[PDB]
């Protein structure tokens, strides 16, 4: 009879990809999340051909990458795909997140909360293993981040030395940071396998905000092809960036081999943290400052129950659409501030962004959603 | 349209289409041919044999498109479906093999005697899983 | 348990459709692409720009002022 | 509060109804409400000559946006003939929850 519906393995994939009711208006924006999956398989795969060669020797580490990006076949390609294919996995995140604050996508409490955890794990693996190319930026950011968690009144003294294996970076540290990279990765994949289990049993959304069980089309021939087409469009831009102008997104200060004898003049991390580092140094009081740094990834779980409108999505809410575009411009000025020395207006101005990322979505957005409820009589 | 068409429309229809040689006089049973022809010549020959108005239409070979129609009406008990493609004409010699081919699929209704093992491969499955009320070709 | 058999209930409606092989897939693309964008960009050019417009001003102000007090310090470094 | 200046305020009520664009797609106001569990029961109480209209309006006014046109300007739902056909069936489900609640409490 029909083999597609009686075999124990193919029931699972027919019910999951080939034959699930799907809406029909979905914006391309429903596109990006799959792209992330493509990135996930490529960061893992390309990243094992480096731990094959690399050597966790504190006075052997830096020359290791230097011989791989010279010595072996095609290694110059793979090094750069690994360094650039996560400048874009971090591109994907800010779009897949910001959309869910447009099309009312948090009312999925279960889906939404197994999210933020993944945000935290992915954001920490990259720092935890950008300090083991073993260069001055790598050591001198490690020292600075390390000295903050040590300002806990009774916590700090003891925890700090357990990760060093001593007093300062030696053979006892590079080894256990290289311990870290291997395992955060595998664990993360299992949290992504559970994000979707929730997704079955509520079905997807649609960019109007009205349940449409009336007209659901399949997810074979349509979503399968749209997806393949856009995916083979991510491999144009990725490869053009890497094989035309690789050196564009980096810094020329992981080339002098690590020394305690020098100290970099204008230390600053890559672009995609300078946002959760501009709050930090914006304020005095080190113990407090660490707390305001994590107020942010936990600002988010606090925003399903501040909703105060009667409708879903901003499509039919033309007055709230103003406040959503002063959020992203805030996050752009706040990234222009950070990677730059301290001068007269930088302190005064970066301050406003810190005050406002909070006044927009803490006071304003729940109090400006009633002024318009009062206008359509709900 | 069955609310407006009046006496004049009907009388020219009857004049323009009911005429010879578009007609056939057929009989069967215990009839005699010569007597039938004699009786035909008396009552029928007062008839207009030359074409009136010379209204000769030209045959247009038929177009055939691939469309699909769907009507919802959720409160009925059962659902009806039909599917078809293009075929030959009356005088085409390809009709006999298509008859021989359609007789192999068959027919079935849920009151037949010996279902669930009757020779067609489609009838024998509907009888045993109980999917059909009926089907035909 | 929410496949294509059991969902919402609707009644008295009808829809029509052709095949793909009896049609062409470019019905005046050139002469209908432009007017849609013309009519829609106007509506939301006003809803994405002005929030973004007040960052150019502050960025240029700060840049040029800091450039002054870095390249032209010897103006107020009075002897 | 004010009455004479409220004629000004009525004016802005016409402005917002033209800003949000649910009339442009052929809808009425009550077609665009978010259905939590108090609005999932005041929909199952409709008469079956008002339930079917809401289904046909939504299925037509949702395939326009996967085609990306809108509908002719003479066809826009006019402002004053809009109908609040669902306020009365909803200000009873809410009024009976509150009651089960004062019971349990006090
Ligand atoms: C990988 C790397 C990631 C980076 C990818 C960039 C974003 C790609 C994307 O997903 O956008 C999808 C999206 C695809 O369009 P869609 O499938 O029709 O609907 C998705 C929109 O969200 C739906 O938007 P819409 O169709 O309702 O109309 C909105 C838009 C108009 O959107 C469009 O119609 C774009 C398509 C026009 C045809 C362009 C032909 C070439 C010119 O107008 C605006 O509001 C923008 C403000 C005014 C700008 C005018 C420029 C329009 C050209 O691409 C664009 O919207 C293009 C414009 C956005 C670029 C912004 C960059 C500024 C710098
Ligand atoms: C930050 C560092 C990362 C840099 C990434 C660069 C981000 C730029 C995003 C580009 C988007 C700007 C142009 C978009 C084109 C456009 O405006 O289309 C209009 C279109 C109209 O949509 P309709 O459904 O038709 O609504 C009805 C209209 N009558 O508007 C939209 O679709 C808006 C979609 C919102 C996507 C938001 C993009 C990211 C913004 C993030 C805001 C802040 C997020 C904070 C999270 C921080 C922690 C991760
Ligand atoms: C989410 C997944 C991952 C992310 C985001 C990530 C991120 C990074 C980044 C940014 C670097 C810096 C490389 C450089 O600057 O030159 C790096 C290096 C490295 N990673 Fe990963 N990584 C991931 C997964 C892995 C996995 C799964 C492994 C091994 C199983 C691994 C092993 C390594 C090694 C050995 C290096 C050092 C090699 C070198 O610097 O050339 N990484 N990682
Ligand atoms: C490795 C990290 C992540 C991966 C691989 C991932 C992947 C996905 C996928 C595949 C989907 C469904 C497909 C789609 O909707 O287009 C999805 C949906 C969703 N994700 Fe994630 N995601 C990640 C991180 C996050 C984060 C950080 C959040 C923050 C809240 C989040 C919240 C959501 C939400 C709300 C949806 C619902 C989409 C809808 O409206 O239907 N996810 N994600």
């Amino acid at each position: 009879t029909n083999i597609r519906k009686s075999h124990p393995l193919m029931k699972i994939i027919n019910n999951a990809f080939i034959d699930l009711p799907a809406p029909s208006n979905i914006s391309s924006w429903w596109n990006f999340g799959s792209l992330l999956g493509i990135c996930l398989i490529l960061q893992i795969l390309t990243g094992l051909f480096l731990a094959m060669h690399y050597t966790s020797d504190t006075t052997t580490a830096f020359s290791s990458v230097t011989h791989i990006c010279r010595d072996v076949n095609y290694g110059w390609v793979i090094r750069y795909l690994h360094a650039n294919g996560a400048s874009m996995f971090f591109i994907c995140l800010f779009i897949h997140v910001g959309r869910g604050l447009y099309y009312g996508s948090y009312m999925f409490l279960e889906t939404w909360n197994i999210g933020v955890v993944l945000l935290f794990t992915v954001m920490a693996t990259a720092f935890m293993g950008y300090v083991l190319p073993w260069g001055q930026m790598s050591f001198w950011g490690a020292t600075v981040i390390t000295n903050l968690l040590s300002a806990i009144p009774y916590i700090g003294t003891d925890l700090v030395e357990w990760i060093w294996g001593g007093f300062s970076v030696d053979k006892a540290t590079l080894t256990r940071f290289f311990a870290f990279h291997f395992i955060l990765p595998f664990i993360i994949t299992a949290l992504a396998a559970v994000h979707l289990l929730f997704l079955h049993e509520t079905g997807s959304n649609n960019p109007t905000g009205i349940s449409s069980d009336m007209d659901k089309i399949p997810f074979h021939p349509y979503y399968t092809i749209k997806d393949i087409l856009g995916a083979l469009f991510m491999m144009l831009i990725l490869l053009i960036l890497v094989l035309f102008s690789p050196d564009l997104l980096g810094d020329p200060d992981n080339y002098t081999p690590a020394n305690p004898l020098n100290t970099p003049p204008h230390i600053k991390p890559e672009w995609y943290f300078l946002f959760a580092y501009a709050i930090l140094r914006s304020i005095p009081n080190k113990l407090g400052g660490v707390l305001a740094l994590v107020a942010s990834i936990l600002i988010l779980i606090l925003m399903p129950m501040l909703h105060t409108s009667k409708q879903r999505s901003m499509m039919f809410r033309p007055l709230s659409q103003c406040l959503f575009w002063m959020l992203v411009a805030d996050l752009i000025t706040l990234t222009w501030i950070g990677g730059q020395p301290v001068e007269h207006p930088f302190i005064i101005i970066g301050q406003l962004a810190s005050i406002l990322y909070f006044l927009i979505i803490l006071v304003l957005m729940p109090i400006t959603s009633i002024i318009e409820n009062n206008l359509l009589k709900w | 349209n069955v609310r407006k068409l009046s006496r004049a429309d009907l009388t020219e229809y009857v004049s323009q289409h009911y005429k010879a040689p578009r007609m056939v006089l057929a009989a069967a049973g215990g009839v005699e041919h010569r007597q039938l022809l004699d009786l035909a010549q008396k009552h029928f020959s007062s008839l207009s044999g030359t074409y009136v108005e010379d209204a000769v239409p030209a045959f247009t070979p038929c177009r055939f498109t691939g469309s699909e129609i769907r009507h919802r009406d959720d409160a009925l008990p059962l659902a009806h479906v039909a599917i078809a493609v293009e075929g030959p004409g009356w005088a085409n010699p390809d009709n006999v093999p298509l008859q021989v081919a359609n007789a192999i699929i068959g027919h079935y209704d849920s009151t037949y005697g010996g279902g669930t093992h009757m020779s067609s491969t489609l009838a024998s499955v509907a009888a045993t899983r109980k999917l059909c009320q009926s089907f035909q070709t | 348990g929410r496949e294509f058999g059991h969902l919402t209930r609707m009644r008295h409606v009808i829809t029509y459709s052709l095949s793909p092989f009896e049609q062409r897939a470019f019905p005046h693309y050139f002469t209908k692409g432009i007017p849609n964008v013309l009519r829609r960009t106007r509506a939301c050019i006003l809803r994405v720009a002005p929030p973004f417009v007040v960052f150019y001003l502050v960025y240029t102000w700060g840049t040029q002022e800091f450039e002054k007090s870095k390249r032209k310090n010897p103006a107020a470094y009075e002897n | 509060a004010v009455a004479a200046s409220s004629k000004w305020l009525e004016g802005i009520r016409k402005w917002y109804y033209n800003a949000a664009g649910f009339n442009k797609l052929g809808l009425m106001r009550d077609d665009t409400i978010y259905e939590d569990d108090d609005v999932k029961e005041a929909i199952r109480r409709l008469p079956e000559n008002l339930y079917n209209d809401r289904v046909f309006r939504i299925k037509r006014a949702l395939d326009l946006t996967m085609r990306q046109q809108i509908l002719p300007k003479e066809q826009w739902t006019k402002y004053e003939e809009d109908k609040f056909y669902l306020e009365p069936y909803l200000k009873e489900v809410i009024r009976e929850r509150k009651e089960r609640e004062e019971w349990a409490k006090k």
